[PDB]
């Protein structure tokens, strides 16, 4: 039962005001059942595209969530993940420098 | 073990007939196969779990049914003459190339009318007295004859039980006429001189059931017997 | 229509002690597993012996099968033909985990010495 | 092409 | 240095629904086929454009293979519940990895057939393709069952034969597409971080395939014990992203050089901070 690793990052280099794609990347987890939420200012982003299920050579699964986003000088974005291996949901905020 | 029932069945064209199968292999895949006069094993319907069944190569006129994992049934709603054949159930584990374990068989005759049906005349011939003196062995012959169609189960019986060792009972019936079959059977023994030993040739005729529409020849046991001639 | 497994002959009678040769041709060149089923009178078919594409012969004692991918034909040879061996012999082929496809079966009578 | 399994576990 | 791999998953679900079965095929670690039992109309589907070559029969028969596998995993899951004497109304995962490695001489290097139950190794075919390794006691039951049925002979026949035959065919069919690479565009960023120190960070973007190396160096030497490195991550367009980073003193940023190694690069990029 492996605890998920998360990364939150944009597809294109982030230029606030300009269209883009925000990614949540969740890997090294087992079992396959997981819940991923993408948030805009604390609030659930409605339509989030997801990749198909896949696992690694070590047996653990991974998955890419993403949605369209236009970054601004102040809006916070984040990815929130729930999974059997964690007693409580982990939240990870977007950071243009990472 | 795969075990079918009934082992034989006679039916009228348009009747409902229902073959059953049980197995205790805890297998998921079960099959109904059709053989025609000793040749062919064409798949009719199969199933990989209850309560579903799937079409085989020869499904027309047939319907299958899987109530348990243990049981599987083929059903003819209106029996035709063309569904006269022998039927085999089988089971197998899921996955590839697993071996089919087959039941022992179910014979089905389908007939226009039940007029030509006739139970067998059972004869017991006492062992040749040339052989009794010569090789010191007694072949009690039994003959079933003049029956139709060939749906006859012939067992020997003695003082009560049956040995199964010593029986040279014919494989095939003989077609002594168009509506008339016949079936020879032997018993090889020494014991015979003694008149305390009982001997019996029983033949079970798998004829009509009581449901089915003159001595109406039902499923019946007609035997013939002798005592020891010293 | 499509005879995927063709068996020859239909009935074969031989004198006890001989060798029997049953033959079999399949159409689908992808088939890569071939079991033989043996059917004693009144009994149901039971698996006799089997071979995979990757081999040319398999042999269990008296019985021995000959696969041949090129001519696309398969055959069974029984060496000390006893009357015990009298039965219908069924040739089968399949690919992968697809369902088995049987022949029409060759009826073998081994006639006894006397 | 894909593998295919034989006996169940 | 080539390979094929088929990754297969079954998940039990409490309630009415049968287990979900997903099979994914990989060539040189590039997904090319997929089957999913939850799909509207479940069949194997092409993933790379180079598989649209194959004709109806290929799909139809591979689809029939999947449906047999599906039942195989359904039955195997049930048996495993029994072995570990597990209760009903649980969700349990069964997984299979299987395939062949290949030399440039078109010769089998290694065969793979292994399983996992609940993300722990359960049973695996050994390198010889004749014997088994069982992780626990439940696996040892399986091992015996498979020894008596002669399973390894059949897996072996697939691996050495069909896996290899088919890996050949696929590499010939999609030669242009596996050739593709994408050069990293890289740059350095400067992040006045603490009091006295800064963070220098070397990005690499737009690149494929995923494998890559980034190194920071201070005046000849390599800084591995003071560097932060992130797992390589997909952009979602097909390319990948990675960055490495170091904590240096302000004023002395010109000292430090980042380096980027990649297959599609005609020579490794070297990088320095600009104002």
């Amino acid at each position: 039962q492996k605890t998920p690793q998360i990364q939150v990052y944009s597809r294109h280099p982030p230029e606030n005001g300009k269209p883009n794609i925000l990614n949540c990347y969740v890997t090294q987890f087992h079992p396959p059942h997981i819940e991923i939420q993408m948030l805009k200012n604390g609030k659930k982003i409605p339509k989030v595209e997801m990749s198909d299920m896949s696992f690694s050579k070590d047996w653990s699964f991974y998955i890419l969530a993403h949605t369209e986003f236009t970054p601004t000088e102040t809006d916070t974005y984040a990815c929130r993940v729930k999974h059997d291996s964690m007693a409580e949901p982990k939240t990870v905020y977007w950071d243009r420098d990472m | 073990a795969v075990t079918q029932s009934p082992r034989s069945k006679v039916a009228v064209t348009g009747g409902k007939v229902t073959l059953s199968c049980h197995q205790t292999n805890n297998h998921d895949y079960m099959y109904w196969y059709r053989q025609d006069t000793g040749h062919g094993l064409r798949l009719i319907h199969y199933s990989y779990v209850a309560d579903s069944t799937e079409k085989g190569d020869i499904p027309d006129g047939y319907k299958a049914s899987r109530p348990s994992q243990e049981n599987f049934s083929l059903i003819l709603e209106l029996a035709s003459l063309s569904q006269t054949a022998v039927y085999f159930c089988a089971s197998s584990d899921a996955g590839g190339r697993n071996t089919l374990y087959f039941g022992a068989g179910t014979r089905l005759s389908v007939l226009e009318d039940l007029r030509n049906v006739t139970p067998p005349k059972v004869s017991l011939f006492e062992p040749s007295k040339a052989e009794i003196a010569n090789k010191q062995k007694a072949t009690l012959v039994c003959l079933a004859r003049g029956f139709f169609p060939d749906h006859v189960e012939l067992s020997w019986w003695v003082n009560g039980k049956e040995v199964h060792s010593g029986v040279c009972t014919d494989p095939q019936a003989y077609k002594e006429s168009n509506y008339s079959y016949s079936l020879s059977s032997r018993l090889r023994v020494s014991f015979w001189h003694n008149p305390r030993n009982h001997f019996r040739c029983q033949v079970q005729f798998h004829g009509l059931s009581e449901e089915d529409k003159s001595p109406k020849p039902v499923t019946q046991n007609i035997s013939a017997e002798a005592w020891g001639r010293a | 229509d499509q005879q995927q497994v063709r068996q020859s002959p239909q009935s074969l009678t031989v004198w006890e002690g001989g060798t029997t040769v049953l033959t079999c041709s399949y159409e689908d060149s992808t088939f890569n597993y071939f079991p033989w089923y043996q059917q004693f009178p009144g009994e149901g078919p039971a698996l006799l012996i089997s071979i995979l594409s990757v081999s040319d012969k398999k042999e269990d004692g008296r019985f021995t099968t000959f696969f041949n991918k090129r001519e696309k034909k398969l055959s069974l040879h029984i060496i000390d033909s006893q009357p015990g061996d009298s039965a219908t012999y069924f040739c089968a082929a399949l690919y992968g985990n697809e369902k088995i496809t049987f022949g029409a079966g060759t009826k073998l009578t081994i006639k006894p010495n006397i | 092409k894909a593998p295919y399994n034989f006996a169940t576990m | 240095p080539h390979s094929m791999r088929y990754f297969e998953t079954a998940v039990s679900r409490p309630g009415l629904e049968e287990p979900r079965y997903i099979s994914v095929g990989y060539v040189d670690n590039k997904e090319f086929v997929r089957f999913d039992s939850d799909a509207e109309n479940p069949r194997y589907e092409p993933r790379a454009p180079w598989m649209e070559q194959e004709g109806p029969e290929y799909w139809e028969r591979e689809t029939q293979k999947a449906k047999g596998q599906e039942q195989w995993f359904r039955v195997s899951l049930r048996n495993l519940l029994g072995y570990y004497n597990q209760s009903a109304g649980g969700s349990h995962t069964l997984q299979q990895m299987s395939g062949c490695d290949l030399g440039s001489d078109w010769r089998l290097l290694r065969g793979y057939l292994q399983f996992a139950y609940e993300g722990r190794d359960y049973i695996a075919l050994n390198e010889d393709l004749k014997t088994w390794t069982a992780a626990d006691m439940a696996a040892q039951i399986t091992r015996r069952k498979w020894e008596q049925s002669g399973a390894a002979e059949h897996y072996k026949a697939y691996l050495e034969g069909e896996c290899v035959e088919w890996l050949h065919r696929y590499l010939k069919n999609g030669n242009a597409t596996l050739l593709r690479t994408d050069s990293p565009k890289a740059h350095v960023t400067h992040h006045p971080r603490s009091k006295g120190e800064v963070t220098l960070r070397c990005w690499a973007l737009g690149f494929y395939p995923a494998d890559i190396t980034l190194t920071w160096q201070l005046n000849g030497e390599e800084l591995t014990q003071d560097m932060e490195l992130v797992e390589t991550r997909p952009a979602g367009d097909g390319t990948f992203q990675k960055w490495a980073s170091v904590v240096v003193p302000l004023g002395k940023e010109q000292n430090y050089t980042c380096r980027v190694y990649h297959e599609g690069l005609p020579e490794p990029l070297t990088l320095r901070w600009e104002p």
